[PDB]
């Protein structure tokens, strides 16, 4: 037959279900699998059948635009029905593989076919009863992980009344199956599954965490359960952002109708494809502004600019965003890429608020604070598993910012255990455990902003930064840039930021009308910023994509003499432990500098920009009778 | 072979239809609002309820709630039939029904066993929260010896196999297929709220309950609010009722414990001046 | 039809020669005479000798194996005979292993290989295999060698039949737990756990922390919906090319082999040419030496980097991670004198409480690198002083005391 | 991308055989151990640094010469043809250019040949290329950001096959050879062409290779190969097209646009039946919801302006009844939500209504605009 499946007799399962109807869009798979019209590209699902069995995999990935183009019910069934459709899909595809590979039977038992490009996307917080059993496509962050361990697939019983073999049986991952009646006997009597003719698949079970920076105001991080199946193990690891389509499906069934009140069971999610991507319009439109003389300094000005001055500190945050190249130097050798910022000084200076920005701009972000963290809580848990009643890890606030920041505040208030795990992320971007059985070593390239108040609450400016803090010269030497703040007193400088500051809570006062008020929006960020703040979060998630600046040892003379010369005015003062990663910050920052062009290149000018950073910092962290004489001492930078 | 019929509850349900046809049609066009947004459940004012027959209608429905449930079900899921009949459709007939505005507003600390089956509203604070999970409202189940299919399998508090075959035919019991395509579900939740601190003098110490929440009126509630709820009370086993001192009761050996616990079909919290203004008189 | 297996096996014992003499023969009946049942058959003469068995015993060993046992038993108490219990079968194998990995749910009774270190082992327990009941009803007797007790008599109703137990025979068996090698786990990954089980001449050959070879078939059985927890029946364990030889005798050779090896110690960093070449001694360590009395001496190089921070000590550390084949890193502030020495804790799969090594037990033989060791706990302190100063670790907890080494 | 060597593969009975495999699969293959390879780098160097573009050359309507682009970037491009019916009297300047093509066209010319014997099944044009007949065009590039480029020949040979991308190359030491569209053509199916997209400033020299361009593209077209060549051409330079060909540009570039709404129409008909799928219901959704997805399958941003357009080709697409917020819907018309039968009739509706008002547009006497007006929804 042929477009006869139209019909709507009853719900769609009723109708898929037939036999009749089942070899018709089996007959009608078949062509769209031989033939598709992609123009001058050929039939392209040919050569992906073709390529298949010469890679000898099991993943037929299918574009869901392609058939949803070309057979239009038989794509829509998918989306009703999608493990019947799947069902037979695997079917037509065996067939059409052993036309270009015949005996494909012989090693691989199916193909486990991949639907990819689905165009509905939903939350781990928007599924509902009206959504199961569909085909949804959700997005996540990969909490927890379980071992890979084998579930039946087809089950097949012997009667103990008899010597007869019961039929086999799919198991649907949903209830385990307990017949009730022999097909010969017609008795009630025990029953045990005959292994020796079983066949078994790969079951690992992964949760899914909404990512950091989604979780709405106020609520715990909602997440799900997610079955993978078929060789999509091993698919995602702990700290990976991924997005998965699969089915929604309620398979626990068992003592919670009645250890819990009422008969109530659990959702999950069985995982069919897993993938873990910009038009023309975006990067087209990224290079008007690239081109901009003067970028540097858009981008800056842009940084949080509802805060007046701070413009050496607004720097530090512009530059640690951007970050740098985590050159992992031949292999054998590594550096951190991401630049580290320590805020310091009085109260009333917004050291915590920027840290309220850095989390609504980066891509990922963490927010911490000193005394509400703990030791176990910021590296990483442990945790026994439900099913398999083993030690499991899993990870915390480092862990989950992996590819992106971890704020904390009030970094010196908290007690030295809990500052104590910090040492290895800041140097390693890894978290190193030994606990209850587990050996091993979790990913945490993260950037820390961190927050701190100088001993006694206000910063005594005739001492040093050594002598004004409780921290010591090791944790402070992980930093890259510290910004001192002092909260000194005068009119002219009191007079600039009010008037700014009284204006800023003018504007965020509150006051196709979506559009009308959407340009409103913009049009205040028009008159604080330079940039639009969505293409901004947009513009630094490209740069740190694509952008990765080369050197060129042109200006080696200008920084190992800047080298040089902070090392010899620190080596009787009381102040930062100037070392060899003190230098690295300067090459760092200035690929940031870089990479805020999308210069492929480090520039002279990239230097300049930040050795005048990096040298300022050393400066400005001072005794007072010694900050006038090093002002003059290092004018030629 | 007739059944046993609730003359009551048909009379309930009569002033039921004729309540929904006359009152003014503003919960009809919530319905053509629920079929337009597809939505799941409807919502009636208590007062709104209790302006018919002086208010008899109300307190029959509202000191014997439990029982007289299914006949406003068939009320309602009638006219729907008749005025939206697209909300009978699946791609079944899921309907719900959840009240509001009461004039009473009992503590935890006032629980009494009379009160179980009556309609009641409760405020209190809230410490814990549970997952939503889906619930088990109507199942269906296939034979087993043959394969003859039983609809409308409703679970009640429990889980409940059919206790027959219904064709002669055919001789099984306590051994079914359960569908989970044909089978129905519903959302669930669980409250764990506390006596509000206004409630308890100097000196005694604050009441713990426990509240269940279901369909879309689940995670509404969230920790440290001051929630309101509306809904019925009802029991439920328990088993830490052993070791204590008394005689207790025993079925025949079977045990009878029991616990109390509220369900609430309806959420709300307590907290733009003209929003404020035309609440006062 | 089957006895052409036990035949060709017979054959492949009595008959096989190999170096001009019967060394299947030879070696069972040394095993005769030395009384130990169980025998080594070595799996590349099998291929060599009949590759049609091979193919059965390869792809369905379920009644091979039994074969296996009954026809060596056969054949030496034919070889005790004309010299003057089941012998065990032993297989040793040197084919291509496969990744713990890669077990997937289709090599499922099949026999395959693995490498990798036991990190926990269980007590002796005994299982029976050979078994006399009597019925309770008539006193018939009859003998019985997964196996159950007959429902009915032979002669009473339902189960009648009662164990004779002092005709009867019991053999032994042990619980083994093996994980992968970590240095071949990447980052961010639990290294896979895989319980084994061993029987009679098999068992409490290797100790947690050891690293061995594996040679056993692939099964599952019930212990999620339905997830079978994976096991092994063990059934043989083991614990450079010619060029290469050549090439790292080169090396020997070579006059600034210490110069080179000790630039080549992390070259990405400058000068530093002392602490590069005490961390060279460190990978190479001591010679070991016994004394007269009994006691060893302990063998390992421990340094301690006790500098001003940045001066990229933290890098030393990381590279000899990836330099050292037996590494462990770990820090001070995320380790527990339970994580990191030995520990006893329960086995869900078989229900008994097994001795389980720590990071400091898995790094036996090779090098640990802690950092932050000042951050550590003093009682995690003293548990190392044990380890550094005597190479055991002695462990006392719940009402159980126990002592293990560790070379570490 | 597969590699010939003249070293075991330079004989007629052992390149042909060769070649017809390769084409049969694939669209480029490589030259290596050529004899006149090692020449070719001596020859690119003294080109790239010495022997520069005639900047003064200017550029005709022919395009050839040396034309000025963007950031600087010059052109040197000369066309030669057998045929003197053509007027291709601007030969090339620079002799260290035609060193290099009348190498590439030493062996090049027998491998066009052995590329149309390979997979062309035409008798007629077994040898439509030889030394008596034949047509080249030489390019290079000068600078003094990928460029998509389709050559329009039968095969086309690069000296230096490096940074050229379709994944990327880099294999210097081997000469690039590519299929055009003409090969493909004249396949008959046996074979087809992808185009290839190359750095526009690194100073590569390029070859193409067709048969006499007064040729016609087949027996069963009036059009030549020249007029293939010069719709391309047209549509690469719209700079130099604009002084002599305006409206057959306008024409050629309002194809694009067709392209557009049409495949616009068959992602909203994607969408659409998700949307009437995932509810009980069919009331129309707003089109400010629709819009995130709609760009997201169209991998490009999409906004009202061009979902307006369908309306004017096709007034009977859809309903787009303003909502009481005062927000545009969309739904599908037919009152049976969809049947797979209607779904393919209303697609070939809209290609029938577009391709007649492509035709009216393009048969008015006024100069064509290259874009389709939006329609103007009645305001309430
Ligand atoms: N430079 C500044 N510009 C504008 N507002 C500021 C500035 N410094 C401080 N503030 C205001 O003072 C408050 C400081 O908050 P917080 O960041 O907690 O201070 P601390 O520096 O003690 O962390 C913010 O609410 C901010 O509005
Ligand atoms: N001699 C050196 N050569 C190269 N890099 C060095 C040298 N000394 C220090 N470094 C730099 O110092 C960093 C490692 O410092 P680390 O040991 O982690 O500091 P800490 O002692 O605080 O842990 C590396 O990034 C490395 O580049
Ligand atoms: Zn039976
Ligand atoms: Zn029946
Ligand atoms: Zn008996």
């Amino acid at each position: 037959l042929e477009s006869l499946s139209n019909v709507k007799a009853n719900s769609y399962s009723e109708w898929i279900t037939q036999p009749n109807v089942s070899r018709t869009i089996a007959r009608e798979l078949k062509s769209f699998l031989l033939e598709y019209t992609d123009e001058t590209g050929r039939s392209v699902y040919g050569a992906r059948i073709r390529t298949l069995g010469e890679m000898n995999s099991e993943s037929l990935e299918v574009n869901y635009r392609h058939l949803a183009e070309s057979k239009a019910i038989l794509a829509l069934f998918l989306a009703k029905c999608p493990e019947e459709m799947l069902k037979i899909f695997d079917l037509v595809a065996m067939e059409a593989t052993e036309l270009h590979y015949p005996d494909y039977a012989r090693i691989h038992s199916e193909i486990h076919v991949r639907i990819s490009d689905f165009p509905t996307i939903y939350s781990l917080r928007e599924l509902r009863e009206s959504n199961l059993s569909s085909l949804v496509r959700v997005t996540g962050v990969v909490t927890r992980r379980t071992g890979v361990f084998p579930q039946l697939k087809y089950v097949k019983f012997n009667c103990l009344k008899c010597g007869s073999i019961l039929g086999p049986f799919f198991q649907d991952s949903n209830e385990e199956i307990r017949i009730s009646f022999c097909t010969n006997c017609k008795s009630k009597g025990p029953f045990r599954v005959n292994g020796e003719k079983t066949v078994y698949r790969n079951y690992q079970r992964v949760t899914l965490q909404e990512a950091p920076g989604t979780v709405p105001p106020g609520r715990l991080p909602r997440h799900r359960e997610v079955i993978l199946l078929a060789d999509l193990v091993d698919v995602s690891k702990p700290g990976e952002e991924v997005e998965v389509t699969g089915i929604y499906k309620n398979n626990y069934d068992g003592n919670l109708n009645a250890k819990n009140g009422f008969p109530v069971f659990a959702t999950i999610i069985e995982a069919n494809s897993i993938k873990r991507s910009w038009t023309e319009e975006e990067e087209r439109e990224f290079r008007k502004i690239s081109r901009d003389r003067g970028i540097i300094d858009k981008i800056i000005s842009s940084m949080a600019p509802s805060i007046y001055g701070h413009r050496d500190i607004k720097t530090a945050v512009a530059c640690s965003l951007f970050g740098g190249v985590p050159k992992n130097v031949n292999g054998k050798h590594s550096i951190r890429g991401d630049i580290n910022v320590l805020l310091l000084g009085d109260p009333g200076t917004a050291k915590s608020q920027i840290l309220k920005y850095v989390e609504k701009t980066a891509h990922r972000a963490v927010f911490a604070t000193g005394q509400g963290a703990s030791a176990v809580g910021l590296t990483a848990s442990v945790r026994k598993d439900p099913i398999t009643k083993e030690w499991t890890l899993e990870g915390g606030a480092l862990v989950l910012a992996d590819k992106g920041v971890c704020l904390i505040d009030e970094f010196d208030k908290m007690n030295d255990q809990d500052r104590t795990s910090i040492h290895e992320a800041m140097e390693q971007q890894s978290i190193s455990i030994s606990k209850a059985g587990i050996v091993t070593t979790l990913q945490a390239r993260c950037s820390i902003i961190a927050a701190a108040n100088p001993n006694g609450g206000r910063y005594n400016s005739t001492l040093p930064l050594a002598q004004n803090v409780s921290l010591t010269e090791p944790i402070l030497s992980r930093f890259d840039i510290l910004c001192v703040v002092r909260d000194l007193v005068d009119e002219e400088a009191d007079e600039r930021l009010a008037t700014f500051v009284v204006d800023s809570h003018v504007r965020s006062h509150p006051e196709n009308a979506r559009q009308r008020r959407l340009q409103r929006q913009r049009k205040k960020e028009e008159e604080i910023s330079p940039i639009p703040q969505e293409l901004l979060m947009k513009y630094i998630h490209y740069a740190r994509t694509k952008i990765y600046p080369k050197l060129h040892q042109m200006d080696m003379d200008k920084v190992s003499r800047v080298y040089a010369d902070l090392r010899r005015e620190s080596i009787s003062t009381g102040s930062f432990p100037i070392t060899v990663r003190h230098l690295e910050s300067i090459l760092r920052i200035a690929e940031s500098f870089a990479k805020m062009r999308l210069s492929e290149f480090v520039s002279s000018y990239d230097l300049d920009r930040a050795i005048k950073v990096v040298v300022d910092s050393f400066v400005d962290a001072q005794k007072v009778s010694v900050r006038r004489q090093l002002r003059r001492s290092f004018a030629i930078y | 072979v007739k059944k046993v019929d609730d003359v009551t509850g048909e009379k309930v349900r009569e002033a039921f239809e004729q309540f929904l046809e006359d009152f003014s049609k503003v919960y009809r066009a919530q319905i053509e609002f629920m079929k337009i947004y597809d939505l799941n459940t409807i919502y009636i004012d208590y007062q709104h309820l209790s302006m018919r027959e002086n208010g008899a209608l109300a307190m029959a429905i509202s000191e014997q709630y439990y029982r007289f449930l299914p006949f406003l079900q068939k009320g309602l899921r009638r006219v729907v039939r008749k005025y939206a009949p697209e909300l009978l459709n699946t791609s079944e007939r899921v309907f719900q029904i959840s009240f509001f505005n009461l004039p009473t507003v009992h503590r935890i600390r006032d629980i009494r066993s009379e009160k179980i089956g009556s309609l009641l509203s409760i405020s209190g604070t809230v410490t814990r929260t549970s997952e939503v999970r889906p619930e088990l409202y109507k199942a269906s189940f296939t034979c087993d010896m043959c394969r003859a299919i039983v609809d409308n399998v409703e679970q009640s508090f429990k889980y409940t196999e059919p206790t027959f075959c219904p064709n002669p035919s055919c001789e099984n019991r306590a051994f079914w297929t359960l569908n989970v395509t044909r089978s129905r579900f519903l959302d669930w939740q669980k409250v764990r709220i506390q006596e509000n601190a206004n409630e308890i003098p100097t000196g005694s110490m604050p009441r713990t309950l426990d509240v269940i929440l279901r369909g879309d009126s689940v995670e509404r509630a969230k920790p440290g609010d001051r929630c309101k709820f509306t809904g019925v009370e009802i029991v439920v086993p328990d088993v830490t009722q052993l070791g204590l001192p008394g005689v207790k009761p025993s079925s025949t050996v079977r045990d009878l414990t029991y616990k109390i616990s509220f369900l609430a079909c309806h959420v709300i919290s307590i907290g733009d001046q003209e929003v404020f203004l035309n609440s006062l008189s | 039809d089957n006895t052409e297996i036990i035949k060709s096996f017979k054959n492949f014992i009595l008959e096989f020669r190999l170096d001009s003499q019967f060394i299947y023969r030879d070696q069972l009946r040394n095993n005769i005479l030395v009384k130990n049942y169980s025998l080594t058959v070595n799996m590349e003469h099998l291929i060599g000798y009949n590759e049609d068995i091979y193919k059965k015993l390869s792809d369905e060993p379920s009644d091979i194996i039994p074969l296996f046992e009954t026809a060596i038993t056969q054949v030496a108490k034919r070889i005790s005979i004309l010299s003057r219990p089941t012998f065990q079968l032993i297989l040793n194998s040197n084919a291509n292993q496969i990744p713990l990995r890669d077990l997937d749910s289709e090599h499922v009774s099949k026999i395959v290989r693995l490498s990798g270190i036991i990190i926990s082992t269980s007590v002796l327990s005994s299982r029976a295999t050979y078994l006399s009941i009597m019925c309770r009803n008539c006193r018939h007797t009859t003998s019985i060698t997964t196996v159950s007790l007959p429902r009915s008599c032979l002669s009473c109703g339902p189960d009648p039949y009662i164990i004779i137990h002092e005709s009867s025979k019991f053999i032994d068996q042990q619980f083994l737990k093996l994980q992968e090698i970590p240095e071949l786990v990447p980052v961010g990954e639990m290294p896979r756990n895989l319980t084994m089980t061993c029987d009679r001449y098999l068992t409490n050959k290797v100790i947690p922390g050891t690293r061995v070879t594996i040679v056993g078939i692939y099964s599952i059985y019930n212990s999620g919906v339905a997830i079978r927890t994976p096991y092994i029946k063990i059934l043989g364990i083991q614990s450079f090319t010619e060029e290469e030889e050549e090439e790292f005798l080169q090396l020997s050779r070579n006059p600034k082999l210490y110069e080179i090896l000790t630039n080549s110690i992390a070259p990405s960093i400058f000068g530093n040419e002392d602490i590069k070449k005490a961390i060279v001694c460190l990978l190479m360590g001591g010679s070991k030496k016994i004394l007269p009395d009994g006691m060893r001496l302990r063998g390992d190089i421990n340094v301690l980097l006790l500098g001003d921070p940045g001066t990229a000590k933290s890098q030393l550390l990381k590279f000899v991670e990836k330099v050292s084949p037996i590494a462990v890193y770990t820090s001070g502030k995320g380790s527990s004198a339970a994580g990191l020495t030995a520990s006893v804790q329960r086995d869900p799969m078989t229900r008994e409480f097994y001795l389980e090594g720590g990071a400091m037990v898995l790094a036996d033989g090779g090098v640990v690198c802690i950092d932050e060791f000042d951050k550590m706990r003093d009682e995690d302190r003293v548990a190392i002083h044990e380890a550094m100063e005597q190479q055991t670790i002695s462990i006392a907890k719940a009402g159980i005391t126990t002592v293990l080494n560790s070379r570490t | 991308v597969p590699v010939i060597d003249l070293n075991r593969v330079s004989d007629e009975e052992q390149l042909l055989p060769v070649v017809r495999a390769i084409l049969l699969q694939h669209d480029t293959f490589l030259l290596k151990n050529y004899a006149n390879k090692a020449v070719l780098d001596a020859l690119l160097a003294g080109l790239t640094t010495k022997d520069l573009p005639d900047t003064s050359q200017g550029f005709d309507a022919n395009f050839t010469g040396t034309l000025p682009l963007e950031d600087d970037v010059w052109l040197e491009q000369y066309i030669f043809d057998t045929d003197p019916q053509l007027r291709f009297d601007r030969k090339c300047r620079n002799e260290s250019l035609c060193s290099i093509y009348s190498r590439l066209f030493k062996l090049g010319l027998f491998f066009a040949q052995l590329c149309v014997k390979s997979v062309v099944s035409s008798a007629e044009l077994q040898d439509c290329i030889s030394t008596s007949h034949y047509a080249t065009k030489l390019t290079r590039y000068f600078n003094d950001d990928y460029v998509t480029f389709l050559p329009t020949g039968v095969l086309t040979i690069f000296p230096c096959a490096k940074a050229i991308r379709y994944v990327s190359i880099d294999e210097p030491d081997c000469l690039l050879f590519h299929t055009g569209t003409l090969l493909a053509r004249w396949s008959q199916g046996m074979h087809t062409t992808s185009p290839l997209q190359i750095d526009p400033r690194a100073n590569i020299v390029s070859l193409t290779i067709w048969p006499p361009l007064t040729t016609p593209i087949s027996s069963k077209g009036e059009g030549t190969i020249a007029n293939h060549l010069l719709e391309q051409q047209i549509k690469a330079f719209p700079k130099v097209a604009q002084q002599y060909y305006p409206r057959e540009l306008s024409i050629l570039r309002l194809q694009d646009a067709m392209k557009f709404v049409k495949e616009l129409f068959t992602v909203c008909e994607t969408v659409l039946s998700l949307n009437a799928l995932s509810r009980s219901t069919g009331v129309p959704p707003e089109l400010h919801v629709l819009l995130p997805q709609i760009s997201s399958m169209m991998k490009r941003k999409i906004v009202q302006d061009d979902i307006l357009k369908l309306l004017t080709i096709w007034s009977d697409a859809y309903v787009v009844e303003l909502n009481s917020r005062g927000e545009l819907t969309m739904n599908l018309p037919k009152r049976d939500n969809l049947t797979t039968l209607t779904n393919k009739s209303r697609t070939l509706a809209f290609v029938e209504r577009a391709e007649s008002w492509y035709q009216q547009v393009i048969a008015s006497k006024d100069e064509i605009m290259t874009d389709v007006p939006a329609f103007k929804i009645n305001k309430r």
